[PDB]
């Protein structure tokens, strides 16, 4: 979680380019802690 | 939206001689869209360069440009006479089309004289009340040429039609028409009617011109 | 002057060197 959003906010800091399309990904990572920050889901994963 | 600028808008050059076109950009954009087309003399335009590198079918191996960032080129390394055209540079944005402005070539050739031939009106608009006096100046090189008109001695510079012409390819010449539209009754106050060539070629303007004689 | 980092930037007060007006002062790339 703290890495994710350690990405997002460099991606705060430095500019969405349009020579370069790489940093658009790290914002849309944010999704990914829908499932982490739920116990039950965390529960369900560590399951699978 | 995204603005293209082009440089330079006219430029000419002659076989041998190795040209490169630039088209500048307002804002940094990848590489991946940016496309080039050729616009003959009547034709409706062709894709020429594919993705800022790599050729299309069709088209020999003379023909590159390249970079990267906010500045590209086309460069024809052994230009040939066919080249005399104009292009396109285009770039893809949001949801939008945006081309470029045009980019002209010329070939050039020889200097001449121009070859000037003046004709009178004919009889049926003289019976509709009007007249026209046109004087042709045809396959000269350059393009650049002034003409006047000269009734008795008065430079008249009111009713004159100028058009020119595109760039032949038989001999890379151009041509012109300069009409001098007049009235019935003005035609017939004066006598003498005068349309000189002043070009660069030639420091003394050639004189051919018609009189009032059977007229 | 132009605009310092990390400063709301606009169409009539740029950023300065090496930097792009992405409704304020954002650096580039090393």
């Amino acid at each position: 979680d703290s890495l994710i959003v350690t990405l997002s906010l460099v991606e705060l800091f430095l500019a969405d380019v349009e020579g370069l399309s790489v940093l658009r990904s790290f914002r849309l990572l944010r999704v990914f802690r829908l499932v982490t920050a739920v116990p039950q889901m965390r529960k369900i994963v560590s399951a699978l | 939206e995204i603005v293209l600028t082009q440089s330079p808008a006219l430029m000419a050059a002659s076989p041998g001689e190795k040209v490169t076109i630039t088209c500048s950009v307002s804002l940094s954009i990848s590489s991946s869209n940016l496309f080039w087309y050729q616009q003959k003399s009547e034709t409706s335009p062709k894709p020429w360069i594919y993705g800022t590198s790599k050729l299309a079918s069709g088209v020999p191996v003379r023909f590159s440009g390249s970079g990267s960032g906010t500045s590209y080129s086309l460069t024809i390394s052994s230009m040939e006479a066919e080249d005399a055209a104009t292009y396109y540079c285009q770039q893809w944005s949001s949801h939008s089309f945006t081309f470029g402005g045009g980019t002209k070539l010329e070939i050039k050739r020889a200097d001449a004289a121009p070859t000037v031939s003046i004709f009178p009106p004919s009889s049926e608009q003289l019976t509709s009340g009007g007249a026209s006096v046109v004087c042709f100046l045809n396959n000269f090189y350059p393009k650049d040429i002034n003409v006047k008109w000269k009734i008795d001695g008065s430079e008249r510079q009111n009713g004159v039609l100028n058009s020119w012409t595109d760039q032949d390819s038989k001999d890379s010449t151009y041509s012109m028409s300069s009409t001098l539209t007049l009235t019935k009754d003005e035609y017939e106050r004066h006598n003498s009617y005068t349309c000189e060539a002043t070009h660069k070629t030639s420091t003394s303007p050639i004189v051919k011109s018609f009189n009032r004689n059977e007229c | 002057y132009c605009q310092k980092w990390m400063w709301t930037c606009d169409s009539e007060r740029k950023c300065c060197e090496g930097m792009v007006c992405r409704l304020w002062c954002k650096k580039k790339l090393w």
